């Protein structure tokens, strides 16, 4: 349990190659937390990017 | 010219280019082989970008 991303080090491993020769200039992440039972509205979630 | 304005290979391309004389197919008999573009928008069309 920490206030924010804890100091430390880790390494990542690969999944796919996806050989698609296209020009990407943009990106969007989306998830629906809209509870239609009470009303459609953004929920309590967040993410980090860099 | 055919490469610069349509399809380019990288400087370090590794592999093989295989071509044969197809003079008895749609290429000669009433076909419409096209998209032989002669111009450009910015520069040579970035190798492997479609």
């Amino acid at each position: 349990l920490v206030r924010d991303l804890p100091q430390g080090f880790s390494a990542l491993e690969p999944l796919v190659d996806l050989p698609i020769g296209i020009n990407i200039t943009r990106f969007q992440t989306l998830l629906a937390l809209h509870n239609s039972s009470s009303g459609w509205t953004a929920g309590a979630a967040a993410y980090y990017v860099g | 010219k055919i490469a610069d304005y349509n399809y380019k290979l990288p400087d370090d391309f590794t592999g093989c280019v295989i071509a044969w004389n197809s003079n008895n197919l749609d290429s000669k008999v009433g076909g419409n082989y096209n998209y032989q573009y002669r111009l450009f928008r910015k520069s040579n069309l970035k190798p492997f970008e479609r």
